[PDB]
Formats: structure tokens, C-alpha cells, sequence
């Protein structure tokens, strides 16, 4: 019997086989219904079937950053993973999930409840994301900047297990970066505004965007010469060329107040979340700072948190970004690597655990 | 008093290296805990900071138990239906760490240090029956 | 000197020989660049050494999808596929029915027409001297024509060779006895350029940076717009592109000269002294690496090695992209070439969490 490995995100839902070095499966975390909701072709559709049949279905995204917000829609993901997807019947395999930091826990013991009731899986276990994604670059203790398409988190981890206090969450991820850039662009004369420019400008962001060093110099750079421009063409035949826009989009995870946010910046809400953690653990904190998610593959993001983080920091502390090359879908490995270490076996919530003390279980065996 | 048949209980499937029982009204003492260990020696003091009306300054640098330094992982100890407090110990080079679960009832803590590579999860669970039991029979 | 990961050991080639391809070195250096501008790795299978001059003319087209007549290896149509399948390698000649009628389905289906075959001077040059694969050409007096009889295949069946000038080019027309009669010699041919099809570029493998793996906005469109980079870079006329998009059936067929030498196209990267990892050396001190860096793979066993190197530096096969690449598997499983990372990481954790 293989343990199913399923990251949940916002934006993507990656899934896959404990034991493999890369999910089998990873499609968008989207629901379409009919348009018509009358009474008089199917009651559903997911991930690329729902976004192939765009024009006859409303499309929704069930988890809101990084939380369950749509609880039917949620079951209908995870459904279409484990029979469509994967191609297993759920009874015959334990289950590792996954949540975002500081997820509610309501949420935790109606995603075990439906794992159990709905779906029949023999053992169940809901891992933090960014404690995976440590696990996959080979050390326990941390501190991780997960970013998704959803939401940001900084989360520090001692030997394995998340530290709640200490978390911070910037509600900026990967999606308002590419609204951020669609409203840029925009203000130059082209128009992006649709779902459909909406995507076209997220192809724009992954393929050109990079973080700049040193942000004021890129500016000033960008204003005296062409030596940074790219170009782009576009679905029509048209050439765009991206110019500053390629650094000033990711600057926003930065410098929040771009797109009107007044929350710090990515590199301050490391040092804040460092210093919530005991005085003993922080110089093995800042030694290990592991970056996650798509979000995270901007060139140059590395270098810039190694030159802000030690900014920040008293001027002897050793400071080492680890950006995996994989890190798109470093959560999911560091699952694969979890599930199938045979201390897994210990650590997940049976069936018969399951029927002894009911959803609440998920809080004493999961964290 | 009975209470070492609890710690036999709670030492019994080989997955913890320390336990104990400890009353935390009035002048706090350890009812009963595993000779020669860690948690034996919990001094009022270190009983002060677990039960204490403070909730954030044990962020700094940790606490102790026995004078073992300890970090806290998850502090569940006003959550109804858990009251437990999840913790790892500090240690120093490559020295083990181990999890360590607090649970309150009426009137005692019951404490768990789990053996080197056990999960949390299972310390917790553990300490959280037993701490069911115990408020069952009016402790 | 050596090196090492896990399992893995690669010591250096001792005296790296030159090893013969099929592929004009021409289009090898346009296939490194075009690895290195898209940061992709390509392997392409091997071309029939004999089809070198063909495709290096520039003149013919390539076999497309859907095409199962056979190719000759004999006479003046080797390297073609003949509309009479009589005329192709033995296996269509003991299968004549089954043959024929896949040639003429092909031409019936819109896929194929039958066009005349025209020979360059260097091709009959390899036919007659370097290969003797033709008899030497006899000029006759009553059609002005040039006969010879194939050394290989039925030797039996005369042909006849005639100068002809086809758009200021002076080539030499292939005839035969069609029914006894002289008649032009028809080759299956592309349908929008009308020219014959030579062997093709057929890709074995496209394997990505993990930035280009994933879900893709519409099997696989990344791979269809690798395609179109790849014949834009080889600057062919158009309609003579050398890669297909789409990919035919696997086939229940194996052979090492199907497979193998293949040639293989990496970034740059690979070929500097950090290469495989900080101190483990360039991707040309453990394989055969020509002038033009194409990187040769001999054996399934190479292809093991090489696969597995490219899997620890982060390129993977897409999971949109659908291949038949292995043959001859030492241990190709999915367990077998899980990357490096994947398991140090795994031991790391195991350790730290007290297994
Ligand atoms: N090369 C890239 N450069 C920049 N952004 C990228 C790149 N590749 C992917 N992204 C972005 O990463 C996001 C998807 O990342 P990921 O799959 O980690 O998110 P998620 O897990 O679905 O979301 P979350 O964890 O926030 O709930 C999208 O916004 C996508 O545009
Ligand atoms: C290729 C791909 C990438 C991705 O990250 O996709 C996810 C999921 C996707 C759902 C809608 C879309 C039309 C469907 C599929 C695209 C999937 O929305 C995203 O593109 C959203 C909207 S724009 C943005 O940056 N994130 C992210
Ligand atoms: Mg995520």
C-alpha cells in the first residue's frame, strides 16, 4: 500500500505518491457549475475540464488564501484527485494532506472528518506546508518563506514542528502580483482586465519578472537605457516590451505598499518572526532560511534577501538563503519524503483513532 | 499514595523516558514521577510559569522543567478541550531533543518527555487521556 | 577526478574516440544553440549514416506522422520510400500487400503524394564509389538514360538514370520498368512541398528546468513551441522543416540502431568546469561530447547515467509530454532515477527525526 501525498494550494493542487521525487498530478484548484441553475451535461467540472468549458460554467476557487472557504466544492477537488487524477480508490491508501500556517481549527477537523467519512481513507495526516517544504531541502529547523499564488507565510520551525507564535502571514502572493502587473501594464494603454488577460499576464510575470538588487538603482537603469527591456508577443501577434515593469512587480513582496497594503515587506516579516522565537534558536533561524513556492522563482530573489536580511541583522550573524531549484514544488516532496519514512506509520490518525475521539483527534496527533 | 501506578501506565509501551504527576493548587508538588529523572525535581517556580496568567513572555527564551531548558511549541493550555501545552527541549551540539506534552485537570499537570525520534502527536494524545481519566475520577 | 553521488559513479574517458552520426554536424551546432537559448535538454534519435548527404542537400522534405510504408536500404531510392513497396528494405518485400496498401493510403489520406525522385551528383558519387552500392552507370542510346543495378536488395531489377535540370539544379532523375515500360521512379512525398521525405529528426526526449514544468494554458503546447524554435533555428525552405509536431504510435519494434548513437543537446552550463556540481567536473570528462557538443549516448546504459545526471541538475521530462524513450532497460524505473536531492534530503531527515 503507497500513502497519497496532497498539497492543497490557492492556485494549484499538486498531488501525487509518497516514495516519488515529483508530484504524478498538478492542475488548478478551480470548480466550474452550469451557468443555467434551473431544474428542467454534468453536475460539475474540474481543473482543466472546468477552465476547457469556460463559457458555459462559473468558475470558483475553493481555497482562499491558502484556507477552505468552499466546502462542496472542496470535496469535489478531492474527488477528481483521487479517482481522475491519481486513478485510486482512497479506501486503500493512508493520506498525508496538507494546510496552510495558522489554519483554523474548524477547518483541520472537517478536512479530517471528510477524509474519514466521505472518502473512507484508512489513516489520515494534515502536515503544515512550509514544514514540508524544510523537509525537502534535508534539515528540520528553519525559518520558511512559503509563497503561493494565494498567500505569504514566514514560518520558523524547531526540529520538525512549526512555531504558531512566531508565524506572520502577508496576504500577497502570486495572484496580486499578477493583478499588480495587469494594472501597470494597463496604465500604458494596453488593456488587461479580463480572466483571459488575467492569464496571459501571469505567463508575462513567470516568464520576464526578476527581483532587482538594488531596487532604486534598477529605476534610475531602467529610465536611461533599454539594456533591460524584453519583449512579448502576445496572443493577437502584438509586441509588448516589459521594461522596469519585469523587476517592479515582484518589488511589491518587498515593498507592500504598491499595491496600497500598509503591511512590512517579505524581508521585515522574517526579522519580526526571528524575534518572536526564543533568543537560543534565532542565529540557527537565520542560517536557515529555506524559500518555497511558486511564488519564490523570481531571479535574483535569493540574493536581494540575502542583502535585506542582513540589513536587518546584527552585522556578526551568519545569514544563508537556500532557494532549491525545485521549490515550485518543494511542499509536495518534503510530503513524499514524509510519508514514506517508516516513522510516518506512527505519526498518522487511523480509522479506529478516528472513531475513538472524533475530528479533534487531528489537534493532539497533528502539528 | 497510588499514584505510581499512573507513571507505570504511562511508561508502559516503551514510547516515553519521563512522566509525572504534579498538584499545582496551593504549594505545588510532584505527586509522583520516574525516579532519577528530569521532571521529579519541578521546583513552585517552574510550576508558576506553566499555570501562569503571563502567556508570552516564555517566548523569549523558554522555560524549564527540572531545570531542563525547554521551548514551547503550542500553547493550548486555555483551549477548551485540549488544555495542554506542547513543548522540545534544548539541547546543545548534536545532543537529542525530545517532545514534551503538559496537560491540565482540576487539580494536578499531568507531564510526558518522549524518547528520542517520537512524535509530539503521540505525547500529546498520551498525555491527553490520561489527563481524561484523571478528570473523570474528580482530579 | 572521479565522479560520484549516491550510486552513481562516472570515471573519465580515457582517449575519447570520434564516433560516426547520421545528423549533419551543421544542424548539431543549430541543436546546441537551441538547447542553450531555451534551456532545455534535446536528445534526438540516430540518423541511418547513409542519409547524411540527403538531408545535408537541403532539398527533400521529412517523414511526417502517419506514414508506415517502409524506407529502401537499397538501389538508387535508399533512404526513400518508395510507392511500390517491392522496392523498399526486406521486410516491406516479404509483406508486399500490407505495404502497398499503406504507401497508397497514405497518398489517398491527403498525408502523402507520390512524387518523382531527383538525385544530387554527390549522391550518385556515394552510391557508385563510396558505398558500391550501384553498379557503374552505362549510358544507353535509345532513351539517352544511365543504367545500373543495385550490389544489395534484387540485383536483379535494372534502373535508369537521366540528366535533367529541375530549377537551375543539375540532378539526375531516377526511372525504372514499370510493366516493362521505362517509366519515372515515385517516391511518397510531403504534401505541401511535393518533395520527397527523407528521414526525419525524431525526438527521443525533451527534459526542462523545473520553471517550465507544470500545468500548461492549453499533447503539449511547451513542446510545440519547442518544435517551431528548433525548424525556425534549422532554416529550412518551408515545407522542408526536419521535426514533426505530434509523435507517432511507440511500435512493438526495438533494434540498437533505432536508438542508438544518439545525440543529445545540453546549456552551456554542462560544459564548464562546475558542470555536474562545485568540484565534480564538465559533462564531457565522463561522455563523448563532439566539436559541435553534441553529446553522444551509445548504450542504454550511457542513457542510464546521462538521464540520471540531468534528473540531479534539476531537467525532468514534462508530464504533458508523452515518450517511448529507454530500450534495453539496466533499471529504467521511476524508484531506480529518483533524483539525488530526493534522497540525501530523505537520509537528512530520517537522521535528524531519529531513524
Ligand atoms: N517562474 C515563476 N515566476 C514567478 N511566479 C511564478 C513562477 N512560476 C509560478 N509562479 C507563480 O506561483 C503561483 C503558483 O505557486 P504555488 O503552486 O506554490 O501556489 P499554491 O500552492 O497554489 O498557492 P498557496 O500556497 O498560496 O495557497 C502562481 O501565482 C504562479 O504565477
Ligand atoms: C497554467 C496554470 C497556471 C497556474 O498557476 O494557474 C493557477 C490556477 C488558475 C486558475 C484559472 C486558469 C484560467 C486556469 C488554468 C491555468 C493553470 O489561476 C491562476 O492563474 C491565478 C489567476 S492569475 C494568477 O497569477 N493566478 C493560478
Ligand atoms: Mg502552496
Amino acid at each position: 500500500t503507497t500513502a497519497l501525498v496532497c498539497d492543497n494550494g490557492s492556485g494549484l493542487v499538486k498531488a501525487g505518491f509518497a516514495g516519488d521525487d515529483a508530484p504524478r498530478a498538478v492542475f488548478p484548484s478551480i470548480v466550474g457549475r452550469p451557468r443555467h441553475q434551473g431544474v428542467m451535461q454534468k453536475d460539475s467540472y474540474v481543473g482543466d475540464e472546468a477552465q476547457s468549458k469556460r463559457g458555459i460554467l462559473t468558475l470558483k476557487y475553493p481555497i482562499e488564501h491558502g484556507i477552505i472557504t468552499n466546502w462542496d466544492d472542496m470535496e469535489k477537488i478531492w474527488h477528481h484527485t483521487f479517482y481522475n487524477e491519481l486513478r485510486v480508490a482512497p479506501e486503500e491508501h493512508p493520506t498525508l494532506l496538507t494546510e496552510a500556517p495558522l489554519n483554523p481549527k474548524a477547518n483541520r477537523e472537517k478536512m479530517t472528518q471528510i477524509m474519514f467519512e466521505t472518502f473512507n481513507v484508512p489513516a489520515m495526516y494534515v502536515a503544515i506546508q512550509a514544514v514540508l517544504s524544510l523537509y525537502a531541502s534535508g534539515r528540520t529547523t528553519g525559518i520558511v518563506l512559503d509563497s503561493g499564488d494565494g498567500v505569504t507565510h514566514n514560518v520558523p520551525i524547531y526540529e520538525g514542528y512549526a512555531l504558531p507564535h512566531a508565524i506572520m502571514r502577508l496576504d500577497l502572493a502570486g495572484r496580486d502580483l499578477t493583478d499588480y502587473l495587469m494594472k501597470i501594464l494597463t496604465e500604458r494603454g494596453y488593456s488587461f482586465v479580463t480572466t483571459a488577460e488575467r492569464e496571459i499576464v501571469r505567463d508575462i510575470k513567470e516568464k520576464l519578472c526578476y527581483v532587482a538588487l538594488d531596487f532604486e538603482n534598477e529605476m534610475a537603469t531602467a529610465a536611461s537605457s533599454s539594456s533591460l527591456e524584453k519583449s512579448y508577443e502576445l496572443p493577437d501577434g502584438q509586441v509588448i516590451t516589459i521594461g522596469n515593469e519585469r523587476f517592479r512587480c515582484p518589488e511589491t513582496l518587498f515593498q507592500p505598499s504598491f499595491i496600497g497594503m500598509e503591511s512590512a515587506g517579505i524581508h521585515e516579516t522574517t526579522y519580526n518572526s526571528i524575534m518572536k522565537c526564543d533568543i537560543d534558536i534565532r542565529k540557527d533561524l537565520y542560517a536557515n532560511n529555506v524559500m518555497s513556492g511558486g511564488t519564490t522563482m523570481y531571479p535574483g530573489i535569493a540574493d536581494r534577501m540575502q542583502k535585506e536580511i542582513t540589513a536587518l541583522a546584527p552585522s556578526t550573524m551568519k545569514i544563508k538563503i537556500i532557494a532549491p531549484p525545485e521549490r515550485k514544488y518543494s511542499v509536495w516532496i518534503g510530503g513524499s519524503i514524509l510519508a514514506s519514512l517508516s516513522t510516518f506509520q506512527q505519526m498518522w490518525i487511523t480509522k479506529q483513532e478516528y472513531d475513538e475521539a472524533g475530528p479533534s483527534i487531528v489537534h493532539r496527533k497533528c502539528f | 499514595a497510588g499514584w505510581n501506578a499512573y507513571i507505570d501506565n504511562l511508561m508502559a509501551d516503551g514510547t516515553c523516558q519521563d512522566a509525572a504527576i504534579v498538584g499545582y493548587k496551593d504549594s505545588p508538588s510532584v505527586w509522583a514521577a520516574v525516579p532519577g529523572k528530569t521532571f521529579v525535581n519541578i521546583t513552585p517556580a517552574e510550576v508558576g510559569v506553566l499555570v501562569g496568567k503571563d502567556r508570552s513572555s516564555f517566548y523569549v527564551n523558554g522555560l524549564t522543567l527540572g531545570g531542563q531548558k525547554c521551548s514551547v511549541i503550542r500553547d493550548s493550555l486555555l483551549q477548551d478541550g485540549e488544555f495542554s501545552m506542547d513543548l522540545r527541549t534544548k539541547s546543545t551540539g548534536g545532543a537529542p531533543t525530545f517532545n514534551v506534552t503538559v496537560t491540565k485537570t482540576d487539580k494536578t499537570l499531568v507531564l510526558l518527555m518522549g524518547k528520542e525520534g517520537v512524535h509530539g502527536g503521540l505525547i500529546n494524545k498520551k498525555c491527553y487521556e490520561m489527563a481524561s481519566h484523571l478528570r473523570r475520577s474528580q482530579y | 577526478k572521479t565522479y560520484q553521488s549516491r550510486d552513481l559513479v562516472l570515471e573519465p574517458i580515457q582517449h575519447p574516440k570520434s564516433i560516426e552520426l547520421g545528423m549533419p554536424e551543421v544542424d548539431q551546432s543549430v541543436l546546441a544553440e537551441v538547447a542553450e537559448r531555451e534551456n532545455v535538454i534535446i536528445g534526438v534519435r540516430p540518423v541511418d549514416e547513409k542519409s547524411k548527404s540527403l538531408i545535408a542537400s537541403k532539398m527533400y522534405s521529412s517523414k511526417g506522422l502517419f506514414v508506415k510504408a517502409k524506407s529502401s536500404d537499397w538501389g538508387p531510392m535508399s533512404g526513400f520510400i518508395p510507392v511500390d513497396q517491392s522496392f523498399a528494405k526486406a521486410s516491406a518485400r516479404r509483406d508486399l500487400e500490407k505495404f502497398n496498401e499503406y504507401a497508397e493510403q497514405s497518398i489517398l489520406s491527403g498525408n502523402a503524394v507520390s512524387a518523382n525522385l531527383y538525385l544530387n551528383q554527390v549522391r550518385i558519387e556515394e552510391l557508385v564509389s563510396k558505398y558500391e552500392s550501384l553498379t557503374p552507370l552505362e549510358l544507353d542510346v535509345d532513351s539517352g538514360m544511365y543504367k545500373t543495378t543495385a550490389t544489395n536488395g534484387d540485383q536483379t531489377i535494372p534502373f535508369f538514370l537521366n540528366k535533367v535540370t529541375v530549377d537551375d539544379k543539375e540532378l539526375w532523375q531516377v526511372h525504372y520498368l514499370r510493366e516493362g515500360e521505362l517509366a519515372p521512379f515515385k517516391v511518397i512525398g510531403d504534401p505541401v512541398s511535393k518533395q520527397p521525405m527523407t528521414a526525419d529528426y525524431d525526438l527521443l526526449t525533451v527534459m526542462y528546468t523545473y520553471g517550465d514544468l507544470g500545468p500548461q494554458d492549453k499533447v503539449s503546447d511547451r513542446l510545440k513551441e519547442l518544435k517551431d524554435v528548433i525548424n525556425t533555428s534549422l532554416g529550412r525552405t518551408d515545407g522542408l522543416e526536419m521535426v514533426h509536431h505530434g509523435a507517432d504510435d511507440a511500435n512493438p519494434y526495438a533494434v540498437m540502431a533505432d536508438n542508438f548513437p544518439a545525440t543529445f543537446f545540453v546549456p552551456k552550463h554542462f560544459f564548464d568546469d562546475d558542470g555536474l556540481g562545485e568540484g565534480k567536473g564538465s559533462i564531457q570528462t565522463y561522455f563523448n561530447v563532439n566539436e559541435q557538443g553534441a553529446v553522444v549516448i551509445q548504450n542504454p546504459q550511457e542513457f542510464s547515467n546521462f538521464q540520471q545526471v540531468a534528473i540531479n541538475a534539476s531537467y525532468r521530462a514534462s508530464l504533458n509530454d508523452k515518450w517511448n524513450s529507454g530500450l534495453d532497460s539496466p533499471l529504467f524505473t521511476t524508484k531506480r532515477k529518483l533524483s539525488h536531492d530526493y534522497l540525501d534530503a530523505r537520509d537528512e531527515v530520517a537522521k535528524k527525526l531519529g531513524l
